[PDB]
């Protein structure tokens, strides 16, 4: 917090919805015979927000099922149609000990922000000199849904 | 160096140590005998120069004293500060003048020592 | 003058002008 | 005028980090800097002072 | 109290100990004005001070480099003043407090780069071990000489009983000249490394271009080779089948492919 | 100090000098 | 004041900071 | 005596001409204020002076260019403002110190480029040899 350890927070990355994918072709090989197979994942409701239809193709040739391929289908879609918001927040001393991947949360009252869970990204800090630690992270959006 | 010692005799030689040489003293003198290994006599120090010169103080003498603090406060008016020097560095200014004598082997003495260590008196503390 | 603020500016406040400047222009630094 | 005299070094490299500074000599050796004034009272004087400063071509030939 | 003193608002007194080890020899630096004992480790002060430029870890290695600046007599970084030394200078990084005998590991790398840019100061660029995945990966090839360096970890050859310790016989500026290997048939040594113990448990090791009778041909000279210092020196396997199994025995071992096939596919146009 | 004349100068006059600076050296900075 | 001091700059001095501003920040670069 | 005067430490005169060549039509200028004779050819002295910014071997003929800078009423790259002539303008650099008449050539090259930036000024993109070998 602003408080506890947040200095100050310039970059938010609002991002937009209207754009991104409405349909996502997954293509993978199946282990059994080595032939080239394809999977569909679909985005209805921006598919209806879309006038034009759009469409990616992504190769994950090392998924050998088709419900794997799927699962993983579902978790990129998920990442990509959500809206992640990315920060740019610069922090004291206090978050020296975060890592790579560690999740966090932040809270700033005067930007309006409420409590949000984020995992950490790209990070430089100054131990001797400027001081200045700081930190770049995204919205907590990544999961692999088991079904 | 050639020296014949007579038993049960002790020669205590007078090391004199003069005032000019190099700012660094990086001495290895070697006591070779024969039947005997190497016995390397190691002189090590350094060569200052003092300032003796009494300047004058019709203006007043400033004494600075410095330090490195890089603070950071957030939005909030919240402050945490990182003072990096624990011994402030000190720093002396002072008017001098030289006529008789003094003018000559002030001339000299920044010419040959220029920018090296000094030996500075503490002139407040007469 | 010349020699603090000229250069020492690329530490952390030059950098993102630049990387505006650059998303501005790129057919014509791209190449040469 | 009370003319100034001092000794210009390369004394440059000071390295000043964060416990204490060093100075190292590059070369160890001063070189001394003087004013100089002059007043021409006639016009021999002046031609003769004209031509030093063209001969001098700046600070291309020494003396 | 270290996390104690971070997370306080006036007790601040960082200070950034450097730790130089290679084997059994540590070298021990400070950014302070004075000396810090930790660990039962005192740290030298540099007389114009040690400083460093950040951390970065973004991922990427070419990107996450660590910058050390010294000045131009710093006794660790003079040893690549001549010639890199043989093994990687290990380097650890802690944080620690004036007051406080607790301090945190901060960075671990080693030497990646030193260079003097003026003679009163030193850059030191630090690379961390993720950098070392950017080489390739295939170490595979089906040709018919062995494919391995003579001595390591897939020949199983061991080089010990092949140990010879001389004392050279002269030196030059390119060759180096001994009559104990002038007993051995031209070009066994080739192919061959000589290690030499430089200071405590470490050896600066080279190359042997060709040997042919009681002259050695170092690779890239003999600058910094004693004349009088003890020498090790092992022999080379040209990589050959016949040349594995006469001189060390070693043909089960053998990772060469000699005579298995060179063309021959099942699938060509006229198998006669 | 380092604000108005150290970024916004790339507004129309730092441009030039850093193209030719990038024609001058490309080898150097092509790569990384 | 921004035109001899702000671009001229690059001749010897403001190349060296930015070449390690640039290997400092390369995938946020490299692209676009 | 030219090297002579270079290695000078006191003598320093620094003067470059240029020789713009093309068949029988030369064309001679010089960077100093007053016109220079050498092997019998005279060089004008443009009023407001012709100066270069350097000479790169690097190896690579994209970035080995050489820059001229001049007044906008040159006359050799004058015939340049409405069409390129047909022929490549061969040019010649020389380096002298006054008062010799000694002097050692630096840059040899052709017409890469032209351009009147400014109505008082303009700047010539000389090419070498070198570049012709980027073609197919």
């Amino acid at each position: 917090d602003e408080d506890s350890g947040l200095l100050e927070i310039t970059q938010e990355k609002t991002g937009s919805t209207s754009l991104a994918p409405s349909q996502l072709i997954v293509k993978y090989i199946d282990q059994i015979d080595g032939a080239q197979r394809q999977i569909i994942v679909n985005n209805n409701a921006v598919a209806a927000s879309q006038g034009r239809r759009s469409s990616e193709e992504i190769e994950f040739l090392g998924v050998p099922t088709g419900e794997l391929a799927g699962r993983v289908g579902e978790r990129e879609m998920r990442l990509k149609t959500t809206g992640l918001k990315r920060y740019k927040g610069v922090f004291d001393r206090r978050a020296r000990s975060l890592n790579p991947g560690q999740p966090f949360l932040i809270r700033s009252t005067p930007r309006g922000i409420p409590e949000t869970v984020v995992r950490v990204g790209r990070i430089e800090d100054n131990f001797l000199g400027d001081g200045k630690i700081t930190l770049t992270v995204v919205q907590d959006q990544f999961n692999l849904p088991a079904t | 160096p050639p020296l014949g010692f007579a038993a049960l005799e002790e020669r205590t030689w007078t090391v004199s140590i003069g005032t000019d040489g190099p700012p660094v003293v990086n001495a290895r003198i070697v006591w070779r005998l024969q039947g005997e290994p190497n016995l390397v006599l190691v002189i090590t120090g350094n060569r200052i120069i003092a300032w003796t010169f009494a300047p004058d103080w019709g203006d007043s003498i400033v004494e600075r004293l410095s330090a490195s603090t890089n603070i950071l406060q957030s939005e909030s008016a919240v402050t945490q500060r990182r003072a990096m020097r624990l011994a402030p560095r000190r720093e002396f200014d002072a008017n001098m003048y030289a006529v008789d004598r003094e003018r000559q082997l002030l001339d000299m003495t920044l010419f040959g020592w220029g920018a090296r260590i000094w030996a500075l008196p503490i002139w407040p503390d007469i | 003058d010349t020699d603090q603020m000229a250069a020492d500016m690329w530490a952390g406040k030059g950098g993102e002008h630049f990387l505006v400047w650059l998303n501005k222009n790129r057919q014509a630094v791209k190449q040469i | 005028e009370d003319l100034t005299s001092s000794y210009q070094r390369l004394l440059s490299t000071l390295d000043n980090g964060s416990a204490i500074p060093r100075v190292t000599d590059v070369a160890g050796m001063a070189l001394p800097v003087i004013g100089h004034r002059w007043i021409g009272m006639g016009r021999a004087e002046r031609s003769a002072f004209r031509s030093l400063v063209y001969a001098l071509r700046g600070q291309q030939k020494p003396l | 109290s270290f996390n104690s003193r971070e997370s306080s608002l006036a007790d601040g007194q960082p200070v950034r100990l450097y730790q130089f080890s290679r084997g059994a020899i540590r070298w021990s630096y400070n950014s302070s004005d004075r000396d810090i004992t930790y660990q039962n480790q005192i740290f030298r002060t540099v007389p114009g001070g040690i400083t460093d430029n950040g951390i970065i870890c973004s991922g990427d290695p070419q990107s996450d480099q660590f910058v050390i600046t010294a000045p131009a007599d710093l006794d660790v970084a003079l040893l690549y003043k001549t010639r890199s030394p043989s093994d990687a200078i290990d380097l650890v990084v802690y944080d620690m407090h004036y007051g406080d005998a607790e301090a945190a590991v901060s960075w671990v790398g080693q030497i990646g780069d030193v260079d003097w840019p003026t003679v009163d100061s030193c850059r030191i660029t630090c690379v961390s071990e993720d950098e070392l995945m950017d080489q390739p990966g295939l170490t595979d090839t089906y040709c018919r000489t062995c494919t391995a360096i003579v001595g390591d970890h897939r020949c199983k050859v061991n080089l010990v009983p092949y140990r010879v310790t001389l004392t050279p016989q002269s030196v030059s500026a390119w060759v180096i000249s001994s009559g104990v290997v002038a007993g051995y048939a031209d070009g066994w040594f080739t192919g061959g490394y000589v290690e030499w113990q430089v200071d405590g448990d470490n050896y600066d090791r080279r190359f042997i271009e060709q040997h042919a009778g009681a002259d050695l041909h170092i690779l890239g000279g003999t600058e910094g080779i004693p004349a009088g210092g003890q020498l090790r020196v092992y022999p080379g396997c040209d990589g050959l089948a016949q040349t594995c199994d006469d001189k060390f025995s070693n043909l089960p071992n053998f990772r060469g492919f000699n005579a298995m096939q060179g063309k021959s596919p099942f699938d060509g146009d006229q198998v006669w």
